[PDB]
């Protein structure tokens, strides 16, 4: 039923997005609002497939009435995941704060834990003060350069054919960018290997006598038996890569 | 040596502990490997890019066979079945789709480039900061106090191994911000004062190795009324 | 709206947000710059509030016999702080135009639905009920054609806007790396004048 | 539609893409440490006012 004050000499009604939400009754004197059914999008929440075979389904942006119980969250329904009191860190984000684990073994949905609590004591004349170190090592990966390719637009477009050819003609020098865009690329690969590279003027060796103060360097300098001359770190990390 | 003193440790401490740090970095270099052989999403970077190569370059292939609102995606079918004066609508309509999948493809890389450019620059600075010298810029080379870098190549890549300092097994002790002595204020030049409960030392901030209070290590600059919290104390001449 | 749209929420809420930002506040305040590279060791503020003001070139007499002015001076410009964000109207219109621009991308995209791009009419059940499929087919088709461009307008400019807020993103973890969990020497990096907190 | 082609699982990719990469870059600037360090129950931090 209608709400709004129609005005007794108009027939339909639109909104901002312009879209007919106010029908007049053809037998009668009434004004109808419509409005869409409802949908939403569905999502599927699985472990790995060689591990189990069950799933939990969540429908998104709409409430449970509108369809291991049920379970209503801020970004939807969610059915074959049951609700726990526990948190732990996130294995399969879902939305706003909750995430879904694998843990009889089922389904399980909770909230994210940030990390473990603690205090340290604070007090106005007292100090902490470390007597032992400890040397860490760790990794950063960073990518430097990309795939170089090259296209032809007339054996692309068309095959062997001729009248494509012609045809293609009429449609002025949409073919002469690409290639420029392309070639621009891969000058611009071969730019960023040179900069990020070649940093030295010079090359050096190491001595042939390796005794640098007790400390063992063997896993990074490069093996002269092997071919092709790599480290063992370096060899793993190109086995590594496909 | 110069590495340690670069953080606020003096040289005796790696003088009179060389076999341990070894040890340590000879530990650490030879278990870095296993954490490269397991865990494979580590090198997921280095991967991606080539699977989004390979996967654009198919869906343009797979692009070709596409009817494009026309009777059929080959040419010579609709050349033969259909007289010249007519064909060209279908051969036209065939030009436009694959144009359009052309000019897609070319944005997307033109996109992606910048990407890879940016990851190139932060590379090539972390090359010239971390590895010829050393940085104080915190969690820039690592994570703790940076002693050095070392480089490996890599497909696409390439990889930084950061050699770190963290300090560990701490302890409790009182402290005054500074001492009074035939009143007069003394403050420590470098370091900390501290107490055991009964005596009175000084020492570093990154390392505990008392000394007795002399003034060599100590200026007095001022008076023993300004200062709040100030203890008093003997301070050996 | 929200004919074919959707919003999804954000993973972190409002709160876990709080969280971690009381937690570095507590973090910086009990520990100094000691909690960003192991063990959180304590340490009275005064002490490091010496060791910055050492940090800078400044002896540690000074602070010490000037206590009391630099924590009025301190109390004071925090003070002001809330009163320069209410006064200013464009204060933050940075994260405002966030909001502006995925707003308005929204609605162009709502809108171009009632554009007929060449064909008797834009709406797809009055062709379908009104004429052959002969025609229908050539309609149709002129529809689809319309429409696809706009959509993929509509993913290039997100696309690009999503490279800048990257970008943004990354300064501003690097300035949170930098100027918070320790001091800085980079000249105009973390304010202007010689760092001392953030 | 159905023989237009491959143009719109590639517009889906793209846009999943994005979202993760916004709900990434909030990890990544935040949360820098893992634990959850609380203030002391008195507050007098040598009449420095927080
Ligand atoms: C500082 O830490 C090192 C390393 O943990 C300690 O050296 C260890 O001492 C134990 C006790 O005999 C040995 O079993 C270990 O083999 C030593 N480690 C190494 C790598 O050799 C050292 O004792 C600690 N020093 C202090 C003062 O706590
Ligand atoms: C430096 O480290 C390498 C790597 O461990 C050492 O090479 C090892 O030598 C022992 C001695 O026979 C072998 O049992 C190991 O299999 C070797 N390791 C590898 C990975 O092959 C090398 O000896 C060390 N340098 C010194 C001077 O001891
Ligand atoms: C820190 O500053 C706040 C803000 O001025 C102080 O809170 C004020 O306290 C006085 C005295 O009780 C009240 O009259 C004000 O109304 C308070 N302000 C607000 C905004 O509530 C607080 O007292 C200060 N801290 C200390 C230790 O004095
Ligand atoms: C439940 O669904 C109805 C739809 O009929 C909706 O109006 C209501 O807001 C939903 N409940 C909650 C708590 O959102
Ligand atoms: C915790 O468990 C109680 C039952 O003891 C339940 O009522 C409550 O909803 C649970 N809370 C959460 C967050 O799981
Ligand atoms: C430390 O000294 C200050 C100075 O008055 C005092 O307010 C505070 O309560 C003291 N700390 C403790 C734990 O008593
Ligand atoms: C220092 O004292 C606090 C509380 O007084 C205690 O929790 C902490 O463990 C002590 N530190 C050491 C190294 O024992
Ligand atoms: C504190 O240091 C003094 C300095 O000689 C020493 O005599 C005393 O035994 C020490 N006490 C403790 C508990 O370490
Ligand atoms: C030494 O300090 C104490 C406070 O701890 C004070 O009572 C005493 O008067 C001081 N000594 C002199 C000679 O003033």
């Amino acid at each position: 039923e209608s709400n709004k004050k129609f005005l007794p000499f108009q027939q339909f009604g639109r909104d901002i997005a312009d879209t007919t939400d106010a029908v007049r009754d053809p037998q009668t004197l009434e004004i109808l609002d419509i409005t869409p059914c409802s949908f939403g999008g569905v999502s599927v929440i699985t472990p790995g497939t060689n591990t189990s075979n069950q799933v939990a389904v969540l429908y998104q942006g709409v409430n449970c009435t509108e369809v291991s119980n049920v379970f209503q969250t801020r970004a939807g329904c969610l059915i074959g995941a049951e609700y726990v009191n526990n948190s732990y860190e996130c294995d399969i984000p879902i939305g706003a704060g909750i995430c879904a684990s694998y843990q009889s073994q089922s389904i399980i949905a909770y909230t994210m834990s940030l990390g473990a609590e603690n205090s340290v004591a604070y007090s106005n004349n007292s100090i902490a003060i470390p007597t032992n170190f400890t040397i860490s090592v760790t990794t950063e990966i960073l990518p430097v350069s990309m795939t170089k390719t090259s296209v032809d637009c007339t054996m692309y477009i068309c095959g062997d054919s001729t009248e494509c050819s012609n045809l293609l003609l009429q449609y002025g020098s949409f073919c002469t960018q690409l290639k420029r865009a392309l070639t621009g690329i891969a000058v611009e690969q071969d730019k960023n290997t040179q900069e990020v590279f070649a940093q030295v003027k010079q090359i050096y060796k190491t001595p042939p006598i390796k005794y640098f103060g007790g400390f063992n360097f063997s896993q990074i300098l490069p093996d002269p038996s092997k071919p092709s001359k790599r480290s063992p770190i370096e060899d793993l990390l190109f086995n590594k890569v496909t | 040596a110069y590495r340690f003193n670069g953080i606020g440790v003096t040289q005796n401490v790696l003088y009179e502990n060389q076999k341990l740090i070894a040890n340590q970095f000879n530990s650490a270099i030879g278990k870095i490997q296993d954490s490269l052989s397991s865990t494979p999403s580590a090198l997921g970077k280095l991967q991606d890019v080539v699977n989004h190569n390979a996967q654009a370059l198919n869906t343009l292939v797979k692009q070709l066979s596409s009817k494009f609102g026309a009777i059929s995606s080959v040419l010579n079918d609709i050349l033969s079945r259909l007289d010249p004066p007519e064909a060209e609508v279908q051969i036209d309509r065939l030009i436009t789709g694959r144009l359009q999948s052309l000019q897609t493809y070319v944005t997307q890389q033109l996109i992606r480039a910048a990407e890879i450019r940016a990851s190139a620059n932060l590379a090539a600075t972390k090359m010239s900061e971390c590895v010829l010298g050393q940085s104080k810029r915190v969690d820039f080379c690592g994570k703790g106090y940076h002693l050095m870098s070392f480089p490996q190549s890599a497909p696409h890549g390439v990889v930084f191994l950061h050699v770190t300092y963290v300090p560990a097994q701490e302890k409790n002790f009182t402290t005054a911000p500074a001492i009074c002595h035939d009143g007069k204020a003394h403050f420590p030049r470098e370091g900390v004062f501290v107490s055991n409960g009964t005596h009175w030392f000084v020492t570093q901030r990154n390392f505990y190795e008392p000394q007795i209070i002399t003034t060599d290590n100590t200026f007095v600059s001022g008076n023993c009324d300004v200062v709040i919290g100030i203890v008093n104390n003997t301070v050996y001449d | 709206k929200f004919n074919g749209l959707t919003v999804l929420p954000p993973l972190l809420t409002d709160e876990m947000i709080a969280q971690y930002t009381s937690a570095l506040l507590a973090g910086t305040i009990t520990s100094g710059w000691t909690f960003g590279a192991g063990p959180a060791l304590q340490i009275p503020f005064p002490m490091q509030m010496a060791y910055r003001f050492n940090g800078i070139g400044v002896t540690q007499n000074v602070l010490y016999e000037n206590q009391k002015l630099i924590a009025n001076q301190f109390n004071s410009a925090i003070g002001k702080i809330q009163d320069s964000l209410s006064s200013t109207p464009s204060a933050l219109g940075k994260l405002q135009d966030v909001v502006n621009h995925n707003a308005q991308a929204l609605n162009t995209l709502v809108k171009q639905l009632s554009s007929k791009f060449g064909a008797i009419s834009s709406v797809l059940n009055d062709i379908l009920s009104r004429l052959d499929p002969p025609e229908a087919e050539v309609q149709i088709d002129r529809l689809i054609t319309g429409r696809l461009q706009s959509l993929q307008t509509y993913v290039t400019q997100q696309l690009i806007r999503a490279a800048e807020i990257r970008a943004s993103a990354n300064l501003a973890a690097t300035k949170m790396s930098e100027c918070v969990l320790g001091q800085s020497k980079r000249v105009d990096f973390c304010g202007k004048g010689y760092h001392l907190m953030s």
